């Protein structure tokens, strides 16, 4: 009791047991008295150091220390820190040369948006373009398309200026999109090429000693098969966004790993507020 | 990681840098100087010439902090830790039982000290090309301490300031490509030490004794007073001479049952560390026994063959010393008692009244007891004397 | 003599009788394996004492018992005696070839692969070699460029998630250049009668260990390197059920070497233990 | 940060290198009063210190006006434009190729040191091409308040998509048909990246592998920005803020006509 | 028992006269062990290595090194050497009806191994013949190579189709090219063959405890040594053949202390 | 007397001037009971390090610790460990495309040959080609005609295998060799092409003595002024063979070398036997 | 028998009255050394290396530094500075049958090194002009380079075919163009004059384990510091031209303590 911590993490397995509060950098047991004064009451696991699978520990998180772009929604230890970003495509063209193969280029104009908590920092979405069945091709993006530091919430050209154009197939920027000669006779009469995303990438940031904040090298591609392994998804409509959070739970199978329960009806109202 | 290696070793200043290049070329002189450093007079601390090094390498340790405990595993050698004998030579290959269960036996409940540098690894010890001693050890170290890497030719080897009190919890009997090995793991429990910083010493005394003078009464105070400032000389000695049971005498009694009441009522709030430079009469000699002298060998392992260990036994109270500075009135005595006290055990701050009755000194209770943990010899000038690192039981 | 705790020739961080004679994890640390733990519901492991990792997967006794590598592999790797092996296979359709108007470099190809994964762990990337036989000879290998490798694939799943169209496979060189060419011969061949077949043959990844700070790291590890040393102390179990398949592997002892000081199992135990 | 608490909630002013106290006896000396957060060591942001930006010892290139330690740093740089160039040659797909003259110019405070602008080019309301800065395009050393090619020299001319130079800008048929008769290319910035310079104990700073792009995101998600015309050169610059929902951040509180001085001045 | 002068963790009387590994732990050789069946071993004193694969003597006596090498590489002696060669079929060749270039080529190939130790990462250099007279040397590129291939296995697995081998450059671009005269020879009298060259790869080395790492080791600069020092055993079952490389001691010298043996005993000990 | 040693070495000054051979690793003086055993007396000098030049010190050479390849005649502390390695010529086969300029395009096959002592380790020559006094290019071999292990007294390509073809020019196999026309209409009549190596680059295998002997980073292209500038050659031939070494010498003008002198006739026998 | 100042462990009296090494340490300089066959040196107490070159003053005084460097670089005030030039012959062009781009270029260019210290890589930068106007610049790419380049020699050894330089890009391709009014006029009277401008090449040193490292080093940022506080002297005996650099005096300044010579006395330190 105080006096031992079998993860450490800096918190004592009392406090990480009946709840407890960050009072200037320090745990201190929950009291009743703090609620009027506007703090809250966290509880979390006391056997790993970090209950989330996000990669932030729950000391980090709860002390509130990690960053300064995350949503204060992302410090109960019970919610992840993950982001979501997607693709959404308009303005296609094509682009004919006038040859049976490789009878016309195209050109399509995307916009990246983001939900959830944390901001990725350099996002690369590999994307593939389909036509009415038949894969017509696909692609990751270049130096060219790169976006960094994406925020929550935005999209990466600001509401303001103009679309991104992707037409190259190409590590390097060249060798434009090819296309067959059946399929240009296919999408003159009725039809439509449609645009989707199948996977994101891109590093998040992580704090250092005087701040010294660095972002290369650490990566979201390995902490999302652990979030998407127990965590359970919750979305929510608003006709003007779109929310979209993970949060943690019990698998009551084995009689080992030991982490607290919630109610769908508390676990909507710490997710969102 | 050599990326923070180099990255850590352009936020320093020019001094600072060419002492921790320095140190790849005088290690062992710098560790063994560090070792004993604070049990000088005052003079030669501010006048030696290893100065300016050990006051910048403090300085560059102490600046990087770290945030959780993390592991660390160096090779020991197993004489620090009261074995002086063998458990298999450099040739052997394994260790036999009865000697384990030597070691398992004798160090069954002590607290060791380590107030030196060192150099430590933090990976597990595989093909490194040194593994000298038979005992690997495997340490955790607590929040905000110091370290600092440097990015030596090939390795990349942190280096600490440990200035602490380890236990050792748990041992058990490995092996490593083909050799045995013994290893332990040991943790660091918290103690509060003014090597030299008096000032703070003198901070840290008045801040926590001031505000217990008014938990007595004037009768107490007076008396106590009195005691504290000429009657000790006679006092205690009537202790000496085992009073209550050979000669009885109430007056001398009710002192003592002042002095004591004064005592109970406010402990230490803290683990501190005390010094108090003692004799040859404490201790079954005298300034003519051939026993006192410490320069020869035969003499240094008799001592340590007779008290090291065994239990020691106070009749009269302990005025201790905090700084652990070498003052004018002790140049003859060649024993500083170096004893630990717990967050429990009575006494106060004779230096907490203004008026001359002590220099940063406390009191420690009447008929004691002692469990001495390990003996050590440090060289001044001509004459060597024994460090006697000793614990108070309770 | 030699007490419980005093004897562990390795450093797995479990005493020898435990790991002889059956343990159990327990706020993180063995304990004898008693008989009024069954109700709550722990398991009885057994391992190997003279051995490291006693199955050959790159996790050790105490990691996999423990439960402490990481949180998509499933239960039924927790067993020491159960490599934690994943087996991933690539299935083509939708083949779709286009000429240009020669007698070389007549028709380009280009095929839809969508790749699938059964086992047990997962693997963070994926560049399977596929070569495309047609009739007997082999038309071209090819290696997945940076267009095609999927990054955080798991067990029992897909590469394109299930409900998206699949991924397409035509480039030939390094920098994603040169469609693959066909032959003449070969283009009159598979117009009229017959159809070209596509089989893997290896797949490269990776698998996330955790670093000296928490923070997992998975560049630099390869999956390609334990796979010789898996498949040679063990023996295979592939289940069926009309719907999804399945696939494990469990160790076997050497009934030859003296020193192999292995625990055994039947198959009426090895079925039970891979599965539940 | 290594200056107290009481200095840091109260009062302070950075002398001889060393904090002190804040008497009212320097206004007519000269001296200025600031004001930080006791629990973090950079309240604002910008990868500096409160000690650092409160002493001086940082740089020599940053305006006098950052020093308070609620102001951040934060180059802001753009790209303005000039005399395009089409030429014809002589098929469909590309029919034409392009030629840009570009410039770029900073406001704000810091500086920065390797400007690389991702400019897209759009025409009609139609993204035409996006396009990076490749090795040739990309000038080094833009001070607060200048241009690349400074006052007196020839614009500078973006003509070449890939990340070699090769495969100059294409264009397609319709496109030429268009801008030809009636309408004009008109582009954009959307991103720009670079580095900063950090000192050491012994003059010598070093700004190879820093970056401004990973902290833009929290300089701008706690502080508000305050811009400024003058028909002579705009200026811009942030303050710092606190949300009073939260009792854990003790951010000082400023006002709008106390921030108008505290940051411009 | 007393010294040791080699530093391989085993003691000279042992390392000399007879000893055996159990519970990772040297001991003398008895006469009350082949009836549970240990093994025998002798090595030499003054070399920590005694055959010339990178693993030490006593790493190789314990069974601590890797699993898939096959027990008869246990002993101190008998060298661990993967031999791999390379076979080819199905040559077809491609038209394009110029005077030079008239034509481009594509091999079926397939790697196969016989020895010991495992190949982590294949790259066989191959070049082309002709009635006597090469063609084009070309050494794997990156989709041709194989890695983890096992002893004892071809490198396409039993049952799959064979490797197609056509390009040339470093990258692949500039497929196989071919001249006239060589074209209109090649369809009248004879065909072309195939013949590996060289092969370089790597090998799996332990770590402190449990991981492996192949990437930076070598088997190209312990084959002279190997090579150099050592007499070579084939044998053929007419179903899968077998070869080995066993140490023999070079007697001109008498500093060199290397046990000796009978051909009678080298085959009986290098494949059982 | 066996007070100490001026170099480092570890042998000392004189078992270094008088004799020394090595029992065990250890060294020890020189009796005459020993040369019936079947052992043998050196001599070194005691002022360098390693003392013929060769890239393996004084001790490491004598007591034959440095590989075992090397020919028995390079363990003497004098006789410097160095490989000279040539390339052989034949078949050069043109073929002729259907221009004035680039008329044909050439192809050799070349094999490689090693004389002395040590191995080479990735042999990569620097060959031209010499046409009736004027040359028309030089080519240093490519990821495909790079050796391995060239031990001492073998071939690349091993005996009994067909030789190794030469044809591209550039750093990435491609860009065939050119030939101008006058050139082609000069070799039709009946000249012929001559082929010479300029150079030759390897790496040199040491073994790093915590096992796993290292060979990337070495190189024995800056041994080569070193051991060729202060030494004297031996060739040997027999008609069925050839041999070649290279001897220390001393430099009899100046009093700070200290390096023992021969004769012609022990330098021989010292150097092949 | 005092302190060293610069820090080079040769003391301020010696190295300001005249020394010699002896034994791998110096002594101070007798009057009958001369006799043995010695010599006498001096050098400043201020600076470690007093000529400027990368090496300080008792490496070049005890002959510790290499074995392939000329005696005459041990007297500290003479650098150790290689002077390496290009030499053209047999100039070819080659038609192609363009307004522009009408034909290719071919040069048989050979170096050449005098001075004292070797190259261990060399990498010449030529430009061709023609009538007074440049051509085309180039630098030497990966075939054209050489190694070991001894002092005196030349890069093709004597009796060799000279080397081959025809190629531009840094890859090798896209051969070297010329126009078609260039070639109408050189043809017809004149031709092509060669000159090189700058070379740059890496410099051998021991290392911190017993070998010499040549990678890393450059001779690049020593030409300046080298060639701004020297005097150039040369010769030629028409068998061979010579090269040395020896350093003197700055008297303007008060704080250079660098011993001063004669011309006379300068010609016979440096070529003896
Ligand atoms: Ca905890
Ligand atoms: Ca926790
Ligand atoms: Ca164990
Ligand atoms: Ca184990
Ligand atoms: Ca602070
Ligand atoms: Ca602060
Ligand atoms: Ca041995
Ligand atoms: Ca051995
Ligand atoms: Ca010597
Ligand atoms: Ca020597
Ligand atoms: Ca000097
Ligand atoms: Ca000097």
């Amino acid at each position: 009791d105080e006096d031992l911590d079998t993860d450490n993490d800096n918190i004592p397995d009392s406090y990480e047991r009946n709840g407890y509060t960050i009072k200037d950098l320090i745990a201190v047991k929950w009291e009743d008295s703090f609620a009027e004064q506007g703090y809250k009451k966290y509880v979390s696991n006391y056997l790993e150091s970090n209950t989330a699978g996000d990669p932030y520990t729950d000391y980090e998180k709860a002390s509130g220390s990690f960053d300064k772009a995350i949503k204060t929604e992302a410090r109960d230890p019970l919610v992840a820190a993950y982001p979501i970003v997607g693709v959404g495509m308009e303005k296609l063209i094509i682009s004919t040369n006038e040859n049976k193969g490789e009878s016309a280029y195209i050109n399509a104009n995307v916009r990246y948006y983001n939900t959830g908590t944390a901001p990725m920092y350099k996002v690369t979405p590999t994307t593939n373009l389909v036509l009415d069945g038949d894969t017509l091709s696909t692609i990751k993006a270049q130096e060219n398309q790169i976006g960094n530091n994406l925020s929550p919430g935005d999209t990466y050209p600001k509401k303001g200026l103009s679309p991104l154009a992707l037409n190259t197939m190409d590590q390097f920027s060249s060798r434009l999109i090819p296309i067959n000669y059946d399929q240009l006779k296919k999408l003159d009469a009725g039809k439509q090429i449609k645009l989707e995303t199948t996977q994101v990438s891109g590093n998040f940031g992580t704090k250092n000693s005087s701040g010294q904040i660095v972002t290369e090298g650490n990566s979201w591609s390995d902490y999302i098969s652990q979030i998407d392994s127990i965590s359970a998804s919750i979305i929510l409509d608003t006709e003007n966004e779109s929310y979209e959070r993970r949060v943690t739970a019990k698998n009551l199978q084995d009689p080992e790993d030991k982490t607290p329960e919630l109610t769908i009806g508390e676990a909507i109202e710490k997710a969102f507020g | 990681e050599r990326k923070e290696a180099e990255r850590i070793e352009q936020k320093l200043e020019r001094s600072e840098k060419e002492a921790l290049e320095s140190y790849k070329k005088d290690s062992v002189e710098i560790s063994k100087y560090s070792q004993t450093r604070n049990y000088f007079y005052d003079y030669q601390i501010e006048a030696n010439s290893r100065e300016k090094e050990y006051k910048e390498l403090r300085n560059a340790i102490s600046k990087n902090k770290i945030d959780k405990p993390m592991y660390v595993y160096y090779f020991e050698s197993p004489e620090k830790f009261a074995f002086n004998k063998v458990i298999r030579t450099e040739n052997q290959n394994e260790i036999s039982l009865e000697k384990f269960n030597e070691f398992k036996e004798t160090i069954q409940n002590k607290l060791f000290k380590q107030d030196g540098f060192k150099d430590i690894s933090l990976y597990e010890p595989g093909k490194g090309d040194e593994k000298p001693t038979p005992l690997l050890m495997h340490l955790k170290l607590p929040r905000n301490t110091g370290m600092l890497p440097y990015t030596n030719t090939n390795n990349v080897s942190t280096l600490i300031e440990q200035g602490y009190s380890i236990k050792i919890d748990k041992i058990v009997r490995i092996v490593i490509d083909g050799k045995h090995y013994i290893k332990a793991e040991a943790s660091v429990v918290s103690s509060l030490d003014f090597k030299d910083d008096v000032s703070k010493g003198d901070s840290w005394g008045k801040a926590n004794y001031n505000d217990w003078s008014n938990k007595l009464t004037p009768n107490e105070l007076a008396d106590v007073n009195d005691y504290m400032r000429g009657g000790y000389t006679a006092i205690n000695n009537y202790l000496i001479s085992n009073g209550p049971v050979n000669n009885p005498n109430p007056e001398l009694d009710s002192k003592i049952t002042n002095i004591e009441n004064a005592l109970k009522r406010e402990p230490i709030p803290t683990n501190l560390t005390v010094y108090r430079r003692s004799g040859p009469q404490e201790f079954g000699l005298t300034l003519t026994s051939p026993e006192y002298d410490f320069n020869k060998l035969e003499n240094i392992d008799a001592f340590k063959s007779k008290w090291e260990g065994q239990a020691l036994s106070y009749p009269n109270f302990i005025s201790t010393s905090i700084g652990s500075v070498n003052m004018s009135a002790f140049a003859k005595r060649k024993i500083v008692l170096r004893i630990t006290i717990p967050k429990g055990s009575p006494g106060a701050y004779l230096s907490a009244i203004p008026g001359y009755a002590g220099e940063y000194e406390v009191l420690l209770n009447h008929g004691s007891k002692f469990k001495i943990n390990k003996i050590d010899s440090y060289k001044d000038g001509t004459i060597t004397k024994l460090i006697v690192d000793a614990t108070l039981i309770p």
